[PDB]
């Protein structure tokens, strides 16, 4: 039984999220703090923070309890 | 009284576990007691460690990570209460009796990475990825466990404490003093747990920081500026020696080509370029053939 | 049975601290060779006193003498006022007697920090946690893999020596001793490599000169960053000229040149020592 | 994450109906334990209610004067765990003040900030702070009970700032979405003070603050919430939202601050009643 990549899929119940790599050619990384060499040399790319700010906004935003 | 104490598992420096039972539902439960520590931790109040783990495996539950049942206490003291794992990657490893065909490779690679993938998604890293934390069920389930130098990652200016893995699976940027990195420290604890693996025994057991840079780059070279853009930036670098290194298929003589490109992403010195877990599990590697095997078969010590 | 615990202090690497009354005494729980006959051997006033050893069948007692407080507590307590002069004088003197007891009967610490140096009531400071120490040649306890606190470690043993000397205890006393003169760590560094060029940054970059044989150590560095040696008026300004020469004595790279506990006894530092 | 979080799956609740009800529950509760131990010293909730806004507010205050700098979410966790914990609980059992303490003691731990004891209880305002920290060590693990060992907090600052990202890179109608900082932080400020955490999501939250602010300051945002939210297609959707803000902005102005004599005579009472059992 061979294995297949299946997708992970969790509801957000939120607008959708541009993808990672999508970020900086939409113009979101215009506005957010650039990484400096320091942060970039360990991995810290400024995709990474500006892709969680998003992520908060856009989680629960029409869920009723 | 809703625990009945009926064995000793181990005992760690900073916590001692027990096999109990729930006496509700009978079912078999370990219990990590944590340890007050010395005068003055034991006058701040409840362990870090302990905070740090409850706090973050009540907002995880995923088949691949250990899963958190109950936690009590009294005072300062406290326990928390986890589903009882058989036995770990480790014992695996050390175990001379048993083979590792590379279809159990394959399958412990593929539950380590969909926990690791898991995680990601919620924005923690792990940071402490090494064999006795990957823990074993009867059923052949592998769960990431000990969560207490876990954390979450991605919102700038969170430095925070240096804590770090032990040596032998820590990541180049670490062992250079970096202080924001994202997923590629798990990511290169990965590649030293197939490397461990295929090897059955550690990849780069050094026994210094220094050490350990040194058998990093006598094995895979050391890295230019093309290769890794920022590197002497990072507080902790000291220039090395330049080492031709060893090509990778002499150092896994058995292992496939596939093989070899999943090792060779997951060795990558750019933190950056290093795979991710998602891209990690697209790699042509785990869809061909053979599968990895059924958590049923797998070995047991 | 005689025995009445009061409650529990803590629980270090192994077994559970609890403070009893027979006279107030402090109770350690092992679960059930080397560290108890060591602790025997060693008698001083400036060491912890191993009292009786109850043996049961599962399960091991030690009881010694009860402190109210180790340096460390002390030194945050102390962190605004400061630690009087005398006082630091006093306490110095005590651990150095305490450590040249050790070293002429063959023992290492090896694990030297505030946090393991306990005083009493009426100013007298003891030795404990021997987990780490080394016996003649042989460790008390052969298998430990417990993490060791960085901020005292000798740069021999920064730099893989495997060849431990008598030395590294009186390189942790002299960062103490720092210590407890500047209510600040001397080198706080956050990794073994920062702790090593904090090192050599304040004391500059170990060459052949003033450590022979520094150059084919396990892990040296021909890249090792060449840092000046500032002088000690600015890394240590309360102290004075006798103290600070100690320190300097204290704080040698090269182990062989570093002074001994008898030898730092007899310092003029100490021509005053009083205890307060 | 939110979206699988335990604030969303059990400290987010249907109406604030049911907050009474459980806060009347827990006076109830107490009042039975008094009465079968063995009648005016007993405080209805609504002077309940008044007393833990009271104490919140002094916990706003501690939180604010608070050296080294206390980091804004540290601030939210504290003041959410002190609403958690006096929801299923009474005044007259746990005193507010040393509650709120532990609150704060918690929070620092929880969310990462590194104080030492010493220093938090030193930030009090002797003898005195030893008490204190000897109390807040004793109730630790008791707010951690009544909390259900749930300790993650969402807070709605990131998803304001995940919002501002996104109308300055999607809405070009705004010239300079920084112009509505101010205010929609005074919005949520006043958010806080309500009910509102318990109620709505941080994301809901945030925005209603952000457009709050916006039709005070004059400008018209219908067209981020149907268009760039893709909402324009599902229009059922878009009347919810629309009603949770409504009701937020409602929550917002029917609050009523604690006076001040009122304030000292259910202090009077509630000592009186922490000095009596
Ligand atoms: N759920 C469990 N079931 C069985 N054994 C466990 C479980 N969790 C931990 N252990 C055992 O406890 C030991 C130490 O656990 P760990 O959390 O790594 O402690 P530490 O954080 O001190 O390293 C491991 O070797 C493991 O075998
Ligand atoms: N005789 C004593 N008097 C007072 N306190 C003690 C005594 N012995 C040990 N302690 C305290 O008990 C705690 C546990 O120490 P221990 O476990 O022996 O150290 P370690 O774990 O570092 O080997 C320590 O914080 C120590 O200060
Ligand atoms: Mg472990
Ligand atoms: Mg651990
Ligand atoms: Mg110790
Ligand atoms: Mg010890």
């Amino acid at each position: 039984a061979l294995y297949e990549y299946q997708p992970l899929q969790i509801e957000t119940y939120g607008p959708h999220v541009p993808e990672l790599e999508m970020l900086g050619r939409l113009g979101y990384l215009n506005h957010v703090r650039a990484a400096s060499p320091q942060d970039l040399a360990g991995g810290y790319t400024s995709s990474l923070a500006c892709h969680r700010a998003l992520q908060d906004a856009f989680s629960g935003l029409f869920w009723q309890p | 009284k809703r625990y009945e104490k009926l064995d000793f598992l181990g005992e760690g420096q900073f916590a001692t576990v027990y096999k109990a039972r729930d006496k509700n539902t009978n079912q078999i439960v370990a219990i990590k007691k944590i340890k007050l520590g010395h005068r003055s931790e034991a006058k701040d109040g409840i362990n870090r460690t302990a905070l740090r783990e409850i706090k973050l495996l009540q907002e995880l539950s995923h088949p691949n990570i250990i899963g958190l049942l109950d936690a009590f206490g009294h005072k300062s003291n406290i326990s928390l209460v986890f589903d009882f794992m058989e036995t770990d990657l480790e014992v695996i490893i050390k175990d001379n009796s048993l083979v590792l065909t590379p279809s159990h490779i394959k399958a412990y690679m593929l539950m380590t990475l969909q926990g690791l993938e898991y995680l990601h998604q919620h924005w923690i890293l792990h940071r402490d990825l090494k064999p006795n934390n990957l823990l074993l069920d009867e059923n052949g389930v592998l769960k990431l466990a000990d969560f207490g130098l876990a954390k979450s990652f991605g919102s700038p200016n969170r430095a925070y404490t240096h804590q770090v893995v032990t040596r032998w699976y820590r990541a180049p940027e670490l062992l250079f003093g970096a202080r924001m990195y994202g997923v590629g420290v798990d990511m290169w604890a990965v590649g030293c747990i197939l490397a461990e693996l295929l090897l059955r025994v550690p990849f780069l057991p050094g026994d210094s920081d220094l050490d350990q840079l040194t058998r990093i780059f006598e094995t895979l070279g050391t890295p230019t500026e093309e290769q890794w853009p920022d590197m002497c930036s990072l507080p902790d670098y000291v220039t090395f020696k330049s080492f031709p290194g060893i090509p990778l298929h002499h150092i896994f003589s058995a292992a496939g080509d596939d093989l070899l490109d999943l090792i060779q992403g997951l060795f990558l010195f750019n933190p950056c370029a290093r795979i991710t877990a998602t891209q990690a599990l697209k790699m042509k590697y785990f869809s061909n053939r053979p599968g990895p095997t059924p958590g049923c078969q797998l070995p047991r010590p | 049975e005689n025995f009445q615990k009061v409650e529990k202090i803590g629980e270090g690497t192994y077994g559970v601290v609890y403070k009893a009354r027979n006279e107030v005494v402090a109770l350690k729980k092992i679960r059930l060779i080397r560290e108890i006959s060591l602790l025997k051997e060693l008698n001083h006033p400036n060491i912890v006193k191993l009292l009786d050893v109850i043996h049961t069948e599962n399960k091991l007692y030690l009881v010694f003498e009860f402190l109210h407080q180790d340096l460390k507590k002390f030194m945050d307590a102390s962190a605004l006022t400061g630690i009087p002069l005398p006082l630091i004088k006093s306490y110095l003197f005590q651990l150095l007697q305490g450590l040249a007891f050790c070293h002429s009967h063959r023992v290492l610490h090896r694990d030297l920090k505030p946090q393991n140096l306990l005083i009493n009531t009426e100013g007298a400071i003891k030795l404990a946690d021997f987990g780490l120490a080394r016996a003649f040649g042989v460790p008390v306890r052969t298998y430990t893999h417990e993490v060791v606190t960085l901020w005292y470690r000798a740069p021999e043993i920064l730099l893989g020596c495997k060849y431990y000397s008598t030395a590294v205890d009186i390189w942790s006393l002299g960062c103490i001793f720092a210590e407890m003169v500047t209510r600040r760590a001397l080198f706080p560094g956050d990794s073994e490599i920062d702790q090593l060029f904090r090192i050599f940054r304040t004391l500059g970059t170990p060459d052949e000169v003033v450590w022979p044989g520094v150059t084919s150590m396990p892990d040296y560095k021909p890249s090792f960053p060449k840092w000046a040696r500032q002088d000690f008026s600015k890394v240590v300004p309360p102290l004075d000229e006798d103290g600070r020469s100690l320190l300097s004595q204290m704080l040698h790279y090269d182990p062989n040149k570093r002074i001994s506990a008898k030898a730092a006894l007899a310092h003029p530092f100490f021509q005053d020592v009083t205890k307060p | 994450m939110y979206h699988n979080s335990s604030q969303k799956r059990h400290w987010t609740f249907s109406s604030e109906e049911q907050l009474a009800r459980l806060r009347a529950d827990a006076n109830r509760k107490f009042r039975c334990k008094a009465v079968a131990n063995g009648d005016p010293v007993f405080l209805e909730p609504h002077e309940e209610m008044t007393l833990c806004k009271y104490y919140e507010k002094r916990l706003l205050e501690f939180c604010s004067v608070f050296k080294p700098a206390m980091p804004r979410s540290v601030v939210g966790t504290a003041c959410m765990y002190f609403k958690r914990f006096y929801l299923n609980n009474s005044v007259m059992e746990y005193h507010p003040r040393i509650i709120m303490l532990t609150c704060a003691f918690l929070a620092c731990k929880v969310d990462e900030f590194n104080v030492s004891s010493p220093q938090f209880v030193g930030n009090l305002r002797p003898l005195g702070q030893e008490k204190a920290l000897e109390q807040i060590l004793e109730y630790e693990l008791l707010l951690i009970q009544q909390l259900n060992f749930h300790l993650i907090v969402h807070n709605p600052y990131r998803p304001f700032e995940g919002f501002l990202i996104d109308l300055k890179t999607r809405y070009p109608i705004l010239e300079n979405p920084e112009i509505l900082r101010k205010t929609a932080d005074d919005f949520l400020n006043r958010i806080a003070l309500t009910d509102a955490y318990l109620l709505y999501t941080p994301s809901q939250i945030a925005l209603t603050a952000i457009l709050s602010s916006a039709s005070r300051a004059g400008i018209t945002m219908e067209s981020y919430l149907s268009e760039s939210l893709m909402l324009k297609e599902n229009r059922t959707c878009l009347s919810q939202l629309l009603d949770i803000m409504k009701s937020m902005r409602n929550l917002v102005k029917k609050y009523e601050p604690p006076r001040s004599e009122e304030v000292a005579v259910l202090k009077q009472k509630l000592e009186r009643c922490h000095s009596a059992e």
